[PDB]
């Protein structure tokens, strides 16, 4: 649904506006959840070919890691950089529309007539 | 529209109708496909040939072009049935239901 | 007489009977491609004619 | 999915005859110029929705 | 088969794919299928046998009466509409024909009867091949012309192909056909909610192509084709039963698993436009879709079922095969939960 | 025990009210979010569901041969 | 590993290697035949090597330390209780044959794999072809019954259709009272115990049925048990043979590379042996079979794979 | 020292209470502000709490 | 299709009977067609007497199922003289429920189709009172 | 003709025999005191005394007692000034728009 | 000399670890200089220096 | 909540990283660690629930709740430590790993603000009791038991969550700090019944309600008994979580619809106590008690008084220590025994007398003796339901009656009369045993001094 913001410039992982936004930092909780799935990969291959499971090729668990920590940095950016772009469509079109998006004058208790229903 | 459209957009859905209910025999229907196919063929050239789309006359023979790219194939899917069955009925087709 | 047969039936036993029946008339299909082609013809003609899906 | 590689690469495969009022070899015109033309200029870059509307 | 030869037929149907991908024309939307007809057909034949004869030709007619049910939407849309733009549609018979056309492209009910044969006469690599690679050109499709589409008949045939893969699945022994009745049953997860959010159609589909090919290659692995050597595979190792343990409690739709983040977002589509007996519904046919995947893993794993005296040879030589990226696909279809939110890299 | 351990009840206090007030924010911005979804949808003026057409600058403006066009 | 699809592309043909030596040589016969040294001189003069026959414990000598393993890691069965009563409840003579038969898949598989890896003849000893006649007599005895002779047919059809005859099959033709002879001065207590119709059926099932299928697909020599201790009129035999008979000619470079693919994945030659149909005779219980699992996990080497495990004397497992 | 293994959950409760106190500071969009404990800030003090 | 079952709405319920009940006969009848013309495809009638015997059974008794439904509904409305009451259609229902196993010749059938297609008909009428969808058309 | 050869069902074992000083824990006498004292300590002498003497003097739970001594002044407030002792209405009356009749 | 032959995982096959660390390096450094590249372009197109 | 949740996730690698024959201690000491830690959660105020962050906090209500949790699992890992000596060692740790799941998605349970989060944990519970429940059992129908339990409690909540994604549309947020001030009225419509329904019927038969109970006495006759307390004692508490948090939203509809509800509640609750009556399997007989028990809790939430809800949180408590312990017993018996048959072995008191005075506590907790929680709760409940109307202190008094009368007949013919002669395997007492079941008697005796913090989130 964002197809048209995808629209003039195409096949875009990261465009021009996406540098302008805070990047994710290292220590996001994301980016090591997503670790600790590159490490489990490790430790599934491990298993699965007949390996010991926590000392034998700590360089394809290191690649795990690194390989999953670098695809989830990436899809991290791309994740928060569309977000942005949903809430900056979002203020942009709610700036421009203000008459099919009146306000609201949020009435006191003192007057707004509630009905009671009593428990027994 | 027309009456030659209709002429053969029926022709169309007749053969489909041919192709649709089976006869007990693979090469009828592969014949059938290819009626389908001309109808087609012949559908898409008079609607280029009255509108004068020139640029688009390519569309109808390479259309044509690829029907017989794989009808020929549902040929070379013939023998192999032959090459396995004796005859190539669809009836004695039906090892594929356990 | 409540606990072991018919609350035990009345949920479960039902459902469980109604799947057994509607799966076993689904996939008893006989593996013919004429039949098969004429269900997708007979399917294509509903589709058209009664259901009116072209309005 | 549609990965409009046209754009990407900037090479033209089957945008010269996808509509009736492009570029045509000798310069002739179909029987529709005009009118295709009227249609696609009116209704450009504005959506489906309020082209059709 | 020539290793040359393979690497040719398969860049061949790779190329077909990408060409429906990228055109944005009706003809090079046909040619790249009938690429990806001609050049799927022989992989189903590596073998040469009669029930790939079989399937092949039943293939073979199914998808050429698709292909020529396309062609005559194209035609009509050209005739009505003067130009070949891959856009919404300007006629309701051809949105007719192409919605059929793409219904036998894909398998769905009520046009299911010959997914089940198919996946049952070839291997399970070519299994595979079609399951994930033969539903993305059609769903790339059906993307583009999603304003044409009639809202009653996409549903019906959805709702038609949830029930009819249930009840379908519930009643098969062999595990190609379950293969295929799954199949259906996440096809019409999936075009449920097209006219909706696309997106979600997507995620759903990236979802079920990483569950379904995790779940193949695990069948290739083990190379077990049917029930009782599925339940056999506990002997020769365990970690082979934890895996396919996981990964079928996963397509099943259970939390915290992958598997229960498309269908439950399918629904925060559909609550929204206050369609609420409709996911209720498919989400009873899920159940009954649950239901024959816990009798599968009750046959594989959570019982070990008498094993034969000849597997202890077995015991002695280590699995040669290669696995392809099969821990990588086996997370990504388990553990996916937590990164819910990723989905909006697909907008 | 309230010194090494207990959180004050002024701290939880100034908690609950920071959770209360960005809950009601992301509320409030998920219900303006139904209501943007609706009016653009239903409009289409807006750049959400821009559905694609045919681009204008494929249309040859050349003298053709054919004076009617 | 050391052998695909790739090394195909970059260029190796298995036909560059089979020279005129690489022929593939079976000797088969009777009990105690002697062709037990004979198949051997093939190997000793012909420029070939010759395995031992296929017994209960070849593969715990292929694979591991080379030990032979305990009966109850592999086989679970005895080939000298069969020789004492075959007529035993438990069916330990269907899981000697079956064990010997799997055994006898394996050497093949290898000696295949040695044939299209090296260009070298193999000599081999009672090939994959010529082993259902023993069973032959197994059901001439009433010692099994028809459920496992179906079980054996089921599993031999499943098996033997991706592979291909020998080259040359050689035959040593002994009287059963010869051989009868030679067994009661054999000396081993074990095997007294032999009945002559056991040796009988054996010659009556090799004669009758194998030779009318096995001189088409191959070459046959049907010698005697007196010239059989002539190796230089054997050798001139095989050296002066015509190579026209079988499918040895009408295979190419792909179809010895899809057998070599096939072979040298033990696990996929191996995968049709234990197939799921249901037998009294060799379905091992559960309890048992996780018993027996979990014993042989503890094994020396064999609780991880082939150059993984640090109790055998492996180093620098964590950078592998 | 070989007693590693037990030192396992008190060195996470210690990470736990670490985050918790971690997680409270980005809590602080209403502290001194609510309208029945505000109170002014004393001398030799910055925060009214940690 | 789209006429038979707004045809049946089109009438207030309760009201007039015969009309109702062709109309929920009809709608019966081609489901009977529908039901019947799929069972001739997949399965093969043994003979042109037997498969059109099947059809007729089908339309039979699909078209009594509909016709009783219609009319106990349209008593139940009139005797009760209450037009917005769905335990009218769940007497219908339970109407339909023995009908299917009267033609089927069973009764726990008779009363599982009791309890199941009423509750249908009770689902079918408050969907038409609280304006359910469906198929919801896309809004958001 | 035996079907689906399996060992014989084992019988009850039985702890008291190899080890009649066992606490059920293990086989190993080691193991067993361990575990014995392990469950001992860090059960009965750890979490029930130590966490009874923790609920028995809990901070004011619910300020309960609190409760009582604002209470013990208000009382003592409105006996003093002759104010009723608590009032029907909740809030204040004259603070409220009362809706059209 | 444990086993009767020699498997081909026996012997550390030095290539492939080296190739495996030094791709693993190269993608660590290019993530952290992309990360850099991230930071202070962002303080620059906002000025939040 | 991180202080307790990070324990969790940190002693898996401690149970998967322990030596060969130092699992159950290394085990048992950590778990006593977080059971001592977690007393922190009883800071609580009169006014404002202790509230952690964003998606985690904790009234009074959820306190004692995730307090008998990991009391519980330290108590599952005993009593689940016989049976296992012969299994492998890798099935042993996987068991004690699934047993850490569970208790981890179980404390992620009550705490969880948004109801989304509670509902998506409540089942990611699922997986771990049907693994052990179909793995780790002793019978055949353990197959029947994994469905049972299965399609019965996901086909209450497949509508339900549903449901909850419409609140997501209809108020904005399911945060609970947020809907106790966003709540509207609910109107009296088709369209509410059916919203009542879809939020009512999960929790319905997760207690179970009856006519929905068939699931417990299937799923208990055959459960390795870590499984069986967990499922009688914390696994049925979540119905309760979900009444407590769910009815809010619910009003004022649920005065006037939930007749049938308590109808069914308390004639079901009188006819599993006369099924108690006649049983002849310990198993089945506690399960059906348990029914009756939950029956119970059920009528006091439906009719949301505060009275009730006290009542219906110290019963809840009560009852899932008693039904712990009382499963104790009973897998004690078929430990001896061999065997789930009452009349089998009798007489006990002449040769173990310390399991005949558990047998007597459990059984004098069991029928409510005062001054214990139990009977605190049955009597709150009883004068709240006396209070909804009079005549149900009449379809309450025969069940006092029956809950009496079936409690000491349970007791008696296992513990007193002249022993079976043929049966001679009875070991005395280990010390194990009787310490598991003083660690589960002794709370339940302390709780009555001090019952203020175990009284809801309105005391
Ligand atoms: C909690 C929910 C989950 C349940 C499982 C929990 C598992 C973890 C358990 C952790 C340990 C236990 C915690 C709870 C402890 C509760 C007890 C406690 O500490 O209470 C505090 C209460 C505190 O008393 P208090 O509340 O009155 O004191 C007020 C507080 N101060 C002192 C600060 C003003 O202790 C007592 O009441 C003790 C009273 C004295 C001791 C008893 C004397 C009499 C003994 C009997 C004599 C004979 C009588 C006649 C008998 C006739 C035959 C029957
Ligand atoms: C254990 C098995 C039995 C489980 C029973 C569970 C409870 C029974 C009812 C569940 C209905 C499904 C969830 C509905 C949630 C509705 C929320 C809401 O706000 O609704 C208002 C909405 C109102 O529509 P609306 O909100 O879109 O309209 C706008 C508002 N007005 C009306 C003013 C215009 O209700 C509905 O849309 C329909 C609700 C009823 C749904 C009926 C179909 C389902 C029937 C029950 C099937 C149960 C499973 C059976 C199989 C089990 C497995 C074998
Ligand atoms: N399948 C079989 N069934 C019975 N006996 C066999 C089988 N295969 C080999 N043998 C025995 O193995 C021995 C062969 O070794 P040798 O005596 O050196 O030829 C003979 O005693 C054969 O009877």
């Amino acid at each position: 649904m964002m197809t048209g913001r995808q629209a003039r410039a195409p096949l875009q992982f990261l465009p021009d506006e996406a540098r302008s936004l805070p990047p994710p930092k290292l220590t996001d909780p994301r980016l090591a959840y997503i670790g600790f799935l590159g490490y489990c990969s490790g430790l599934i291959d491990n298993a699965i070919r007949r390996r010991p499971v926590l000392s034998a090729g700590l360089h394809r668990q290191f690649l795990y890691i690194t390989s999953f920590v670098f695809v989830g940095y990436y899809l991290l950016k791309r994740q928060d950089y569309m977000y942005a772009v949903r809430d900056h469509d979002m203020f942009s079109y709610i700036k421009s529309h203000p008459e099919d998006f009146p306000e609201k004058d949020k009435k006191t208790y003192r007057e707004v007539f509630e009905e009671f229903h009593p428990v027994r | 529209m027309s009456l030659v459209y209709m002429n053969i957009m029926m022709a169309f859905t007749v053969s489909l109708t041919g192709l649709l209910m089976y006869r007990s025999h693979l090469m009828s229907s592969l014949l059938c496909l290819e009626g389908m196919m001309l109808s087609l063929f012949i559908l898409a050239t008079l609607m280029i040939l009255n509108s004068h789309f020139t640029l688009a006359s390519m569309m109808p023979i390479i259309l044509l072009v690829f029907a017989a790219c794989e009808a020929a194939l549902g040929l070379s899917l013939l023998v192999m049935v032959s090459n396995t069955y004796g005859t190539d009925y669809v009836q004695n087709l039906n090892l594929l239901q356990c | 007489l409540l606990d072991l047969i018919w609350l035990e039936t009345i949920l479960p036993k039902t459902i469980s009977l109604a799947q057994m029946k509607m799966s076993t008339t689904i996939t008893s299909q006989k593996g013919l491609i004429k039949l098969y082609f004429l269900s997708f013809l007979i399917t294509i003609l509903i589709s058209t004619t009664l259901l009116n899906f072209h309005e | 999915p549609f990965f409009d590689v046209q754009k990407k690469l900037g090479v033209d495969l089957d945008h010269w005859m996808t509509i009736q009022s492009a570029e045509q070899p000798h310069r002739i015109p179909a029987r529709c110029h005009a009118f295709e033309k009227e249609w696609i200029e009116c209704a450009h870059g504005i959506g489906s929705i309020r082209a059709e509307k | 088969m020539n290793p040359i030869i393979l690497i040719i037929i398969l860049m061949t149907v790779m190329l077909g794919t990408i060409i429906v991908m990228i055109s944005t024309h009706w003809l090079l939307i046909w040619i790249g299928f009938e690429m990806n007809m001609l050049a799927i057909i022989p992989i189903m034949m590596k073998k040469h046998n009669p029930r790939a004869t079989e399937a092949s030709t039943k293939y073979f007619l199914t998808q050429s009466t698709a292909s020529m049910l396309l062609m005559m939407a194209i035609i009509i849309n050209l005739m009505f509409s003067g130009q070949w733009t891959v856009m919404k549609l300007f006629n309701p018979m051809a949105s007719m024909l192409m919605t059929m056309a793409l219904a036998m492209k894909l398998g769905m009910a009520p046009f299911h009867f010959w997914v089940p044969e198919v996946t049952q006469g070839i291997p399970l690599s070519s299994g595979l091949i079609l399951l994930t690679w033969q539903k993305l050109a059609p769903m790339s499709v059906l993307y583009q012309i999603l304003p044409s589409i009639n809202l009653d008949l996409i549903l019906t045939l959805s709702i038609l192909s949830i029930t009819i893969g249930g009840w379908g699945g519930l009643n098969q022994t062999q595990l190609r056909k379950i293969m295929a009745y799954s199949s259906i049953a996440h096809m019409g997860w999936m075009t449920a909610v097209l006219l909706y959010n696309p997106t979600m159609t997507l995620l759903n589909l990236i979802i079920y192509i990483i569950m379904t090919s995790t779940m193949f290659t695990l069948f290739m692995a083990n190379s077990t084709t049917t029930t009782l050597s599925l339940s056999h595979t506990w002997n020769k190792a365990p970690i082979m039963t934890i895996l396919v343990l996981i990964t079928l409690l996963s397509m099943g739709g259970l939390p915290p698993l992958s598997g229960f983040m498309p269908k439950w977002m399918i629904i925060q589509e559909m609550t929204k436009n206050d369609s609420i007996i409709l996911p209720t519904l498919m989400a009873i046919t899920a159940l009954l879709n649950l239901y024959f995947y816990m009798r599968l893993t009750y046959s594989t794993a959570l019982t070990m079922f008498p094993s034969t005296n000849n597997m202890k040879m077995k015991w002695q030589f280590p699995t040669t095969k290669r696995m392809t990226l099969l821990p990588t696909m086996t997370v990504l279809s388990t553990m996916l939960l937590p990164l819910t939110p990723i989905l909006s890299i697909l907008e | 025990i309230a010194r090494t351990f207990f959180d004050a009840p002024e701290k939880n206090y100034e908690r609950t009210m920071a959770i209360l007030q960005i809950e009601s924010e992301k509320a409030e911005l998920r219900l303006k979010e139904l209501e943007v979804r609706r009016l653009m949808r239903a409009k289409g003026d807006g750049p959400w569901f821009q559905y694609p057409t045919i681009d204008k600058a494929l249309i040859d403006h050349s003298p053709k041969a054919t004076p009617d066009n | 590993l050391q052998y695909g699809p790739l090394a195909y592309i970059l260029g190796e043909k298995t036909t560059k290697k089979m020279t005129e030596n690489s022929k593939l040589i079976t000797v088969d016969g009777n009990i105690c035949s002697g062709k037990s040294k004979l198949a051997k001189e093939v190997a000793e003069k012909l420029g070939l090597k010759h395995f031992p026959e296929a017994g209960i414990h070849y593969a715990d000598s292929t694979t591991g330390d080379g030990k032979p393993l305990p009966v109850r890691f592999s086989g679970n069965c005895s080939l000298e209780k069969f020789y004492d009563d075959p007529k035993s409840n438990d069916g330990n003579s269907y899981r000697l044959q079956a064990w010997l038969y799997a055994s006898r898949l394996l050497q093949y598989a290898d000696a295949l794999e040695h044939l299209l890896s090296t260009g070298q003849g193999v000599v081999l000893e009672r090939s994959i072809y010529s082993d259902f006649v023993f069973l032959e007599a197994m059901y001439r005895q009433g010692f099994i019954r028809k459920q496992c002779v179906d079980h054996y047919n089921q599993v031999k059809k499943v098996t033997v259709c991706e592979y291909l005859p020998p080259h040359v099959v050689i035959y040593v033709d002994v009287p059963v009272s010869e051989v009868q002879s030679r067994i009661q001065k054999k000396g081993n207590p074990h095997e007294m115990k032999i009945t002559s119709a056991y040796l009988q059926d054996i010659e009556n099932v090799y004669k009758g049925t194998f030779l009318p299928e096995m001189s088409e697909k191959c070459e046959v020599l049907q010698y005697s048990a007196w010239e059989a201790e002539d190796a230089e009129k054997v050798v001139e035999d095989i050296q002066y043979l015509k190579y026209d008979k079988g499918p040895w000619l009408d295979q190419d470079d792909r179809k010895l590379h899809n057998l070599r693919m096939l072979v040298q994945d033990k696990l996929e030659v191996l995968n049709y042996t234990s197939i799921p149909v249901f037998l009294p005779e060799v379905t091992i219980g559960a309890h048992q079979s996780d018993r027996v699992f979990q014993e042989f996990t503890e094994l020396p080497g064999r609780k991880y794979r082939a150059g993984y495990n640090e109790d055998v004397g492996d180093k620098w497992i964590w950078l592998k | 020292r070989d007693h590693w293994i037990h030192v396992l959950v008190p060195v996470g409760f210690v990470f736990g209470y670490y985050l918790d106190r971690k997680n409270d500071e980005k809590l602080a969009a209403f502290r001194n502000k609510s309208l029945l404990y505000k109170r002014e800030l004393k001398p030799q003090e910055e925060v009214t709490w940690k | 299709a789209k006429t038979l079952l707004h045809q049946y709405w089109d009438i207030p319920e309760g009201t007039e009977c015969h009309r109702k009940t062709y109309a929920a006969t009809s709608i019966g009848g081609a489901s009977g067609l529908v039901v019947s013309a799929y069972s001739v495809a997949l399965k093969t009638p043994t003979s042109f007497l037997e498969g059109v015997a099947r059809t007729g059974r089908y339309t039979f008794t699909a078209a009594a199922i509909g016709a009783i439904f219609g009319l106990t509904s349209c008593i139940s409305a009139q005797v009760r003289e209450k037009p917005d009451d769905p335990l009218n259609y769940l007497i219908g229902g339970c109407a339909g429920g023995l009908t299917l196993g009267a033609r089927t010749r069973s009764y726990g059938i008779g009363a599982a189709a009791c309890a199941y297609m009423g509750l249908t008909a009770a689902l079918v009428k408050m969907g038409q009172l609280e304006g359910w969808k469906v198929f919801a058309e896309p809004k958001v | 003709t035996l079907r689906w050869q399996e060992d014989p069902e084992p019988e009850d074992e039985n702890l008291y025999e190899k080890n009649p000083d066992s606490h059920g824990y293990d086989k190993d006498p080691a193991v067993d005191v361990w575990n014995m004292r392990v469950v001992f300590f860090f059960g009965f002498s750890i979490v029930l005394v130590l966490g009874s003497t923790f609920v028995a003097y809990l901070p004011d739970y619910r300020m309960q007692e609190w409760a009582r001594r604002e209470a013990e002044r208000l009382v003592k407030y409105r006996e003093a000034h002759g104010l009723p002792l608590m009032e029907s209405n909740c809030f204040d009356p004259s603070k409220i728009q009362l809706p059209e009749d | 000399k444990f086993y009767i032959q020699e498997p081909p995982h026996g012997s550390p096959n030095w290539l492939k670890v080296g190739l495996t660390l030094g791709t693993s390096a190269f993608l660590w450094i290019y993530l952290i200089k992309q990360h850099n590249e991230d930071v202070l372009e962002y303080k620059r197109r906002n000025g939040l220096e | 909540m991180l202080k307790y949740i990070i324990p969790t996730m940190m002693l898996m690698p401690l149970t998967w990283l322990s030596k060969n024959s130092m699992i159950w201690i290394n085990t048992t000491l950590h778990s006593l660690l977080i059971s001592l830690t977690s007393l922190l959660l009883l800071n609580q105020f009169g006014d404002n629930s202790l509230n952690f962050s964003l998606t985690f906090f904790s009234d009074s209500l959820s306190t004692p709740l995730l307090i008998l949790t990991m009391w519980l699992l330290p108590l599952m890992l005993m009593a689940s430590q016989h049976h296992l000596s012969k299994e492998n060692l890798a099935r042993k740790k996987l068991f004690i790993s699934m047993l850490i799941l569970l208790q981890l998605f179980l404390i992620m349970t009550f705490t969880a603000t948004e109801l989304i989060f509670f509902y998506i944990m409540f089942e990611a519970t699922l997986v771990p009791t049907l693994i052990i429940i179909t793995r780790w059992g002793n019978q055949t129908e353990r197959l029947n038991a994994g469905l049972y339990f299965l399609f019965y409690t996901l086909a209450g909540s497949l509508p339900l969550l549903v449901a909850l994604i419409y609140i997501q549309n209809t108020m904005g947020s399911l945060n609970f700090l947020i809907l106790q001030y966003w709540v509207q009225p609910m109107p009296n419509s088709w369209s509410n019944t059916f919203m009542w329904l879809a939020c009512m019927m999960a929790f319905m038969v997760k207690m179970p309600l009856y006519g929905l109970h068939l699931w417990l006495p299937k799923a208990h006759v055959e459960a390795p008994i870590a499984g069986s307390m967990v499922l009688a004692a914390i696994l049925l508490k979540l119905g309760g979580y979900g009444m407590m948090r769910i009815t809010l939203l619910l009003n004022p509809i649920t005065d006037f619809m939930a007749y049938p509800f308590i109808m069914l509640s308390l004639w079901g609750m009188i006819m599993t106590s006369s099924i108690c009556l006649r049983q002849t399997d310990l198993k089945s007989l506690i399960a059906y008690s348990s029914v009756s028990h939950m029956a119970l809790v059920i009528v006091a939430i439906l009719i949301q008084t505060p009275w009730s809800y006290m009542g219906a949180t110290a019963l809840m408590i009560a009852h899932g220590l008693t039904s712990s312990m009382l499963f104790c017993l009973a897998n004690s018996n078929y430990e001896r025994v061999h065997s789930r048959t009452m009349i089998l072995a009798r007489g006990l008191q002449t040769l173990l007398p310390l399991m005949a005075a558990w047998w007597l506590l459990a059984s004098l907790t069991n029928l409510a003796l005062p001054p214990s929680i139990n009977l605190i709760g049955e009597l709150f409940v009883v004068m709240s339901t006396f209070s909804w109307s009079n005549i149900t202190i009449i379809l309450m008094g025969l069940n006092m009656v029956i809950t009496a009368l079936y409690s000491l007949y349970m007791l008696i013919t296992t513990q007193r009369g002249k022993h079976t002669h043929h049966i001679n395997n009875i070991l005395p007492s280990f010390t194990r045993e009787n310490a598991l079941m003083s660690l589960h008697m002794l709370p339940l005796l302390l709780l009555s001094l001090n019952p203020k913090i175990i009284l809801g989130p309105l005391y």
